[PDB]
RNA sequence: GCUUGAGUCUCGUAGAGGGGGGUAGAAUUCCAGGUGUAGCGGUGAAAUGCGUAGAGAUCUGGAGGAAUACCGGUGGCGAAGGCGGCCCCCUGGACGAAGACUGACGCUCAGGUGCGAAAGCGUGGGGAGCAAACAGGAUUAGAUACCCUGGUAGUCCACGCCGUAAACGAUGUCGACUUGGAGGUUGUGCCCUUGAGGCGUGGCUUCCGGAGCUAACGCGUUAAGUCGACCGCCUGGGGAGUACGGCCGCAAGGUUAAAACUCAAAUGAAUUGACGGGGGC
């Protein structure tokens, strides 16, 4: 096996399992208000989105 | 009339004191007029993570019909019990009898 | 009917490698199902018949 | 909260008939054995308000129910509330 | 000065320092090198540049062990993530496993507040 | 009298509804030990700070507290506040099918009584992380701040108190009626061979939109449409939800609630421009 495609092998399963988001999400603290207004934000764009 | 479904691993080193356990849980159930409606003992198999450095461990499955006292004192027992790893208490809506998936694939 | 926790093989078709519960969305599965589905992951997890990391 | 055989024997005494299960005076019985029954509960969890309002839920209705009765005949309101120990 | 042909190499990546640490396989450490410590000082540290040139620096101080298996975990979400494990390669090693560890908390802990900037 | 409103019983269903008790894994911190060396940490840039008394990194073991990645959802439950690992015990409500039962037992309420985020208060525990106050390092013209390094109350538990929030849908409760479309979730009836699937019928819920309504924005069968019952509340902006009095509170304070005086405005929605350390080409 060459190392080059472990490399990306490696790279691959690191962004499908998202840990890096993760982290960078968990890097701070959000306040509940703050979160549950994001979520509901991408909600509605998702939504205005997919009706357009 | 409560029916329940008790998982519980013991250490392999006690396994030999397995069929030893059902036999007491079996009696006070039996004894508070409950019916064992199923009663599986595979064991020795691999555990997903280790559990008290442990990589392995005997498992036994018992769909019970019972009232709630003896589901107590069993469970202290196996809180005592120092073979006794894990265990677990559940209720279902009705008796169930039919083969586990557990032994099915055996 | 019943989702059984003991019953491995159908639920290590919904984790992915790393042991995470698999979206609904991705699996197709109705929301009853996918909650059956969830709690019979955790109780698996309990009793180490499924890991909860890799 | 009562289970099937309490809940019919009490249909059984208070009403009519074994089928008479609407009548004041059997849901009178069953709101006064429901909550005599969860008093227990309720010295035991002193929060669970969430409960304790189905509980006065029960009160009031019975009350209601009570109320009903008096004002419709006087005499099986008064064996009634006799019959099963309460005050007013 | 024991040889070990099987190795581990440890990638601990901050979003501002890469620390690369080469062990055994049994976690007794044998040779580390940092981003800093390579002569960057400062958010120069940051750079994958410096990440490279801090897997060299390891690379070098352990050329007296006998390592030629490198099995790789790295762990954090910095940039010297993917430049080390570059490195690593053309310092010589044989990468045999690689893995990615890194803690994910499963909401153990509250997190520093946000920074108003 | 009656059964259509209201309620009771029988059988099921879904649910982070509530209270109590156990337990699991991940991570942070600390402690002990092993390996091992000169940095680590931090920022816009730095500097306080930590480190050869051996840190940071890595491995093993232990202690402890708090919170439950994924699932997770414009999903669900609850009167509202709110409720999220898993298991058990106690317990509330809702909904559906079919039938039986009672027979207006209803709706809404001034006073009244309960519940009521977070912060706060009292007593006693607990204390990992975070963090008002505070200390130091920066920045600046100054920086009492934003940024950095630390850090106490608090955040957690038990029992009391407090009773307030942009406690919001800024939309009181109950009932009736009035064109449609696309979804979500949860029951149930009849049928392709049901599991998949085709026709209906209930509950809850999201988004468009018709008539109508509206100052406009918009709302639009979950109305802000058409009506009825009852309750709460408003009468220009300030002064002021303040003073005084009463009630409540350990206290912080809460609640009820003026007047003198002063101005001719204050205000809502939309329009054209101008700007923006707002976005696009
Ligand atoms: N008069 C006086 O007190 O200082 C002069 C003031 O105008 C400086 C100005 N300051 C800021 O923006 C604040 N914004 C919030 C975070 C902290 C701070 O940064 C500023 O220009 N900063 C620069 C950094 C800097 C240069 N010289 C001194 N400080 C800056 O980077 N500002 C960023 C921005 O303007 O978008 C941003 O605020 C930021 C990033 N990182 C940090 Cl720290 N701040
Ligand atoms: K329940
Ligand atoms: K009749
Ligand atoms: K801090
Ligand atoms: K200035
Ligand atoms: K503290
Ligand atoms: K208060
Ligand atoms: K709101
Ligand atoms: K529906
Ligand atoms: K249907
Ligand atoms: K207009
Ligand atoms: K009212
Ligand atoms: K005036
Ligand atoms: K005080
Ligand atoms: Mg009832
Ligand atoms: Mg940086
Ligand atoms: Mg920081
Ligand atoms: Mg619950
Ligand atoms: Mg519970
Ligand atoms: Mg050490
Ligand atoms: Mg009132
Ligand atoms: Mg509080
Ligand atoms: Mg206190
Ligand atoms: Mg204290
Ligand atoms: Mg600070
Ligand atoms: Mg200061
Ligand atoms: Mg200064
Ligand atoms: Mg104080
Ligand atoms: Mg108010
Ligand atoms: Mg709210
Ligand atoms: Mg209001
Ligand atoms: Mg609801
Ligand atoms: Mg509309
Ligand atoms: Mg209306
Ligand atoms: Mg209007
Ligand atoms: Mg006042
Ligand atoms: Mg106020
Ligand atoms: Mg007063």
């Amino acid at each position: 096996e060459p190392f080059d495609v472990a490399l990306r092998r490696f790279k691959r399963s690191c962004e499908k399992a998202g840990v890096l988001a993760e982290v960078r999400r968990r890097e701070f603290y959000e306040k509940p208000t703050t979160e549950r207004k994001r979520a509901k934000a991408s909600a509605v764009k998702r939504h205005a989105k997919k009706l357009a | 009339m409560r029916h329940y479904e008790i998982v519980f691993m013991v250490h392999p080193d006690q396994s030999e004191q397995v069929p030893g356990m059902i036999e007491r849980y079996t009696a006070a159930i039996t004894g508070a007029e409950g019916k064992i409606h199923r009663l599986e003992d595979w064991g020795r198999r691999q555990l997903a993570y280790p559990i008290n450095k442990l990589h392995k461990a005997h498992y036994v499955l018992m769909n019970v019909e019972a009232p709630q006292e003896v589901i107590d004192e069993l469970e202290t027992t196996f809180r005592f019990n120092d073979a006794v790893i894990r265990s677990m208490v559940m209720r279902t809506k009705h008796a169930v009898t039919e083969a586990s998936p557990m032994v099915k694939a055996k | 009917q019943e989702i059984d926790y003991k019953d491995i093989a159908t639920l290590k078709n919904y984790i992915t490698e790393s042991g995470k519960i698999v979206p609904s969305r991705i699996t197709g599965t109705r929301a009853k199902y996918q909650r059956q589905l969830a709690r019979a992951i955790k109780r698996a997890r309990y009793l180490s018949l499924l890991p909860y990391t890799d | 909260s009562l289970s099937t055989e309490a809940t019919a024997k009490i249909v059984s005494e208070f009403g009519r008939d074994a089928n008479d299960t609407g009548s004041t005076e059997v849901q009178v019985a069953l709101l006064t054995a429901q909550i005599n029954h969860l008093q227990g509960h309720f010295a035991e969890h002193k929060k669970d308000h969430h409960s304790r309002r189905g509980l006065l839920r029960m009160v009031s209705q019975r009350r209601k129910l009570l109320d009903y009765l008096k004002r419709k005949d006087v005499a099986r309101y008064t064996q009634l509330i006799e019959r099963l120990g309460l005050r007013r | 000065r024991k040889q070990v042909s099987d190795g581990v190499a440890h990638i601990h990546a901050s979003f501002n320092n890469t620390i690369v640490t080469i062990t055994d396989r049994q976690g007794n450490a044998l040779g580390w090198a940092t981003a800093g410590g390579s002569g960057f000082r400062g958010s120069r540290k940051s750079t994958p540049f410096a990440a490279q040139v801090a897997a060299e620096r390891c690379a070098d101080a352990v050329k007296e062990y006998g390592i030629k298996n490198l099995e790789v975990m790295v762990k954090g979400p910095g940039p010297g993530r993917e430049s080390t494990i570059r490195a690593l390669n053309a310092a010589g090693f044989r990468i045999t496993n690689i893995t990615d560890v890194t803690p994910i908390p499963h909401n153990g802990c509250r997190p520093p507040k946000k920074r108003r900037v």
